[PDB]
DNA sequence: ATATATATATATATATATATATATATATATATATATATATATATATATATATATATATATATATATATATATATATATATATAT
DNA sequence: ATATATATATATATATATATATATATATATATATATATATATATATATATATATATATATATATATATATATATATATATATAT
């Protein structure tokens, strides 16, 4: 709970306090921040939350270390965005395409490997990403 | 404007942000520095995107298309800073084009000779 | 919501901060700023949306990729105010002669095609522009 | 008046902007700077309008209409610009003159000879 | 609304500002702005907008381009005001005569003709102008 | 008095209008630019005036009507200053005398022999 | 931006620790301290943690590994440090090896060639 | 961290214990005095705790068993002043020291030689 | 401690004493005062006890007694100060050791010759 | 204590009269000026009553009675203050010693001869 | 005491009468200028007072009589004030002091000669 | 009386009509917004009733027929402004006098040839 | 009056119709809010009655007909607010027109020929 | 309205009904808090009914059918919400559909095409 | 009372430019905050186990000192209130 | 010209409390710092790797406001100067 939940009011505490050092109207501060707050902790647990659940049940279904899990995290939510640009802007086709060409990129990286392609599969199938 | 005012007022922006409540010797000292980082930091990409800018007048092709030129030309050397840490640049960069290339419809927009053109001129940056 | 709504109380933030960095009186800011947050939200997003929704909805359905969109969105303001000024200065004759003619003008630009002329013929026919 | 008074002026107006809580090394830094900018940017299109005064008592034609010719001219500035982008200019020059002079009640207001010699004039600033 | 009706605050802005920065007291400024941006309001509103406004619908009605409309202006209220001051000033018989012979002596201008001669007799007949 | 005095003052004016939040670098050199203009610009008008006192003089008519000479005058030279702008000078100049003339009762309220006199007068200052 | 922005900022952050209620005597005098603490402390793991990327790019191994040859090298100098207290370091360290290497799939995850590599690298840090 | 930051934050725990109700002129001259006095009266302990750490490695012997020679070091120091008033230090040292070994459990849980030779390190520092 | 921290909190006393209502010319400036009366009036008695210690130590008898001593002196001192109004004080000092000393289980609880000494060193003291 | 604490606190106490109510332009200044009365007035008293304790040392004679030596002295001031109003001091002299002397068991208390010694003593401060 | 305390309490008088409702701007003002009447008005009997105390002590006269010393001088400089509106204020001297004089019993209690000198000095005040 | 007492007590007068209830940032600013209303709708009107004091006295006219020189000359400008929605003024003033003057007894009550000057006078008001 | 009388007590309205139960943090910030859209939703149909106000001058027809001037452009109005629901403008204005004009009796009570005129100004009102 | 009068209010709505009886830290708390989730929750209908508005005019189909457009488009919203617990969306949106689309009379009312129309873009809205 | 001029603000009509803020569409960078996964470091607070030190408060035993209040006995003084 | 109270200060002479400081000798808490050794949070910084917001800057391309400046052409105020 706290650690997905509370961030709401420490981002709040600064997000307040950066306006209050520059002599703004409280109220006005008080609005802008709640708006604020709100936008990021809404939108940011609620994409990064769908695609890190998923993302952490699969790799610890898969034996996947502690310390390995940063790779595929990484990718999971570089790929998931992907996953929206493509749905967003491209023909099924080549949300497809870029899917299977985006998961041999990602060979660049050492990460890269069956935990990827099972992933971004879910994603594309699963998660409404925000982007 | 982009010879001078962007340092200028990058700077206020920051004071700004440190606050009224920090004492000068702090507020504009870290100001000056954060900037000096943002010039260096932020140079690398406007370089890019000039260049890319010539680019495409040199080739005679579609203004709109900057868009993704840039796009392309700066996620890559985004990757090429990562390769300072990856190494095995060769790979590494054949891997980012595969697929910058590829997934025309969302990583290019753009023709992919003109894509690889700019993956290119992007290399030589180091 | 937030992307068009909370841009009163951002906007509005500085327009308050600009003036009580003169030494101005907080009533007579909030006043004068109230007015501009005002003007600029009201204008901006009823001409803008009207525009822009129409430009976004026909692009997207003329299979426009998401890079594309500026081109004919940066177009579709442009035309859709010339189309007030003549529909205001200009003579019935002239406002579709121009229409028609600026649609060749907009061939300066790689944008230019078939969506630009769809898009002025629905600006003339439909949206009550601001300008 | 606009000898001087300008660049004098519009520093203060800038100075003003940037607001009393910052101090002076960028309260007066980022304004003397601000101003040099809007010095050289404003010149090019002041140029014209100066110009364009001239042309008009040169042709004998009505002072009126030089809130058109005006606007003819800094429109078409304003695309000179951007063809410094799009390049292929010849083919720019011509679309933008096709309707700046063929909507002739609301892009010109003037007669058509004299909207293309401002047209021509207008070119020659590059 | 807002393009003739919050100059009112716009202007007390300044005349606040101007004085303030003479460190003057703030009760003796708020006075005197008010005073100020009463008699500007008022005055400028109530001569202009008659003459404006009967301009702008006589002209609009005349097929005068926007771009037309400044000089027929900056001659109404040129006119306007030599109309008052020829009411204030002048026999009744030199009020006609000056009336015509200044849409005689507009010709000086470009601007002048028709438009010109329907606008002034309507001032003179219509429009109670301060000067 | 009118000798010095208004220089002086009228830099005090300017300084008073800027305000004492404006650093001396930018209050001082606005002023002093400033009054220069204001020397510069009131001087065409101000020779009419001390013209005019003497033309009366000669004439050996009113002082009271210098109210309606002087105002005459200075009209008139507004109109010459605009007639750089509108050209064909003959034409505007006799249209501005027209009325300037023949509505006696409240643009001359002096003889029209006076009156055109101070016309020519003016008329020679460009 | 870890060149300087690190030392400017971390000030900043034990003045607002500090509290607006302390005199600036003691606010920035205590926070200038502290930062030099952290400036000395920091760097030693800093050191380690820079010198391990380059081992992995030399050896040409794994760049999401660093996440453990990081926390088995920052580990080890914990340990290096205590070790100025042990004495006998020749056998605390390799207590420390022990386990840092047997626990593979909690201590390493990394090849146990690398991981001793690392732990040779971090002792010659003393 | 222990070489500087005592002083520094200790003045700001009095400042904070003195209240926000006194005057700057008696809360930070009075803090400045009592932090004196804390450097001043904790160093000649601090010093034994140092001296002690270095012996345990010179012997050594082992590190947890520091709570007992700290504070058989620490008790005897305490001692030690308490002699400049009761004098015959001879004889008020062995009686320390004679509970102090001898209650080996609660006292020392260290080897009486090694217990012996702190109190002898400590005797030397008067 | 006791070199500096007394006047320094002595005068904190005070202020709190005097109360939050009182203006600060006259909450510190009579602070101030009064803990210079406590400085001179303290240290006689201040004084006294420190030779004291040092006689104890000199002769090699009981601390503990020192609460009998210190007693014992304090009271004669203020015997001492009071003879400064009684005069013929040969005959005071001589009556209040009569029973300072004699009532040896309430006045001294120390050795007469022990106590006389005292009174003979507290007499020095005028 | 006598040599400044009195005029510190006595301020104090008259601030406490005036009450919280009062403006600190008042209630200070009030406060100083009734003070100095206090100074002023109370001092020539305190004086006899210095000089009193003094002549008695002098004399020889008993502590105690300095109850009356004060009260008869002080009783005598007053007296002599009255005869400025009075006149013909030198029988309204006579007349508070004939008393002041006379009822010896309730206007001295002492000896009529020292009695008499403090009223001449009186006598000298006018 | 008269020296100062009557225009400092006086307005503290004020003050308390004006009330707490009252704001400062008001309260303090206005009891300024009413002590400041009661210093001008208070004077011109006070010094009537005190020279009548001289003169008593001049002549070598009663003091309890002063009551009626007083009392007649006051009476007196009212009803000369009171002749700045009767003029002929030979005979309204005359007048007033021809019933303070006879009626002995109740408006002199006095000498018939002194209280003359008294109507003497008092009518010098004018 | 006039020239200031209205605006400041006719503020007061809404203050009272609005309520104790509603909060001062509506109650205050209310409030003067009214005011500055009735300052501009009350001076038109107020302006007449001046005009006509003045009226009669050149006229050498009785003051009591006022009421009517007042509510003539009131009911007319009511009539004034309708006009400015009823346009055809020339008629709709003919028509207004016609009555206003021609029932004399309840209209007028003073010569037509004064009430028709008073029309004329209201008329120049616009 | 209209100028600012409507939003200042329109407030009034509304705090007074939420209720002195509901806290000012409420009740004034929805007071505010609802306000702004009274402002922002009456505008539209005041312009429409000031416009056809100004078109019966222009025209020089009654102004009792106003009432159904304003009624026939208001009612109207609203159809062209649903007209933005129920597109197809053109067929709507028609048929909102033909029964507005042809009801003579209860839709116009004005000839059709203004009514249609103020149909057509109030339909570029979009 | 709908931009902001319903925050405005429905906060006001819930202080009603927590009642007068709980604390405001309670009320308006708990009343923000709730209204937060009002704003959230409602938003994805009200811009579903928004969007529908604009298809029909779009289509060029009826507003009355407006009543079912949206009772359609509604009711699959609260499907699609139930999908994220059903799963299978795929096999879940087609049997919603089938229904709402099959029972014409009851479920569309509106021409199946225009109906399947709405499934879809209700569909894009997750 | 009439008419200029220099600047300052707002308008009328159209169009620039410099900056300031928000948007439209995509993507960077610098900083600021929160997250994901593991591990440091500097400080801030609390713990676990024992023992110091500096200050702050209370006590155990006796005795001072500086101030603050009240008493005991008599008498002043400065102010505050009431009386004769 | 004198007194009765009450509050403050003082003289001679002493005490009972309370709050502060000190001496001898020691302790229980609480807050701060430290030593040995380690941890849980929170706030800051960093490393590897990536993202969601917010504020600033930029690129391509354009716009709505607001504040400043300008062009053409004119005016209403306000503040300064000038002519009679």
């Amino acid at each position: 709970r706290k650690l997905r939940q509370d961030s709401t009011d420490r981002y709040k505490t600064k997000l307040y306090l950066w306006r209050n050092l520059g002599g703004l109207i409280p109220e006005d501060m008080a609005i802008s921040v709640t708006e604020s707050i709100t936008a990021d902790w809404k939108q940011y647990n609620d994409m990064m939350s769908k695609v890190r659940n998923e993302t952490l049940d699969i790799l610890k279904t898969n034996k996947v270390a502690t310390e390995d899990y940063i790779g595929y995290i990484a990718f999971a939510e570089e790929l998931a965005h992907q996953v929206w640009k493509n749905k967003n802007s491209s023909p099924d086709p080549n949300t497809a395409n870029e899917a299977s060409k985006t998961d041999l990129e990602s060979k660049y990286s050492d990460v890269y490997g069956l935990d990827v392609t099972v992933l971004d599969a879910i994603y594309n199938a699963v998660i409404p990403i925000i982007m | 404007r982009q010879d001078s005012k962007d340092r200028y007022q990058y700077k206020q922006y920051i004071y700004r942000s440190i606050g009224g409540i920090v004492p000068p010797e702090m507020a504009e000292t870290v100001t000056a520095n954060q900037t000096a980082q943002w010039e260096a930091g932020f140079t690398p990409y406007h370089k890019l995107r000039l260049a890319i800018k010539e680019i495409c007048k040199t080739d005679g092709i579609p203004n709109i298309k900057w868009g993704m030129y840039i796009a392309f030309g700066e996620k890559l050397l985004k990757s090429y800073l990562k390769m300072k840490a990856g190494s095995a640049s060769s790979d590494m960069i054949a891997e980012y084009i595969n697929n910058a290339i590829s997934a025309f419809s969302s990583r290019t927009g753009i023709s992919q000779e003109t894509a690889q053109k700019i993956a290119d001129f992007i290399t030589s940056n180091y």
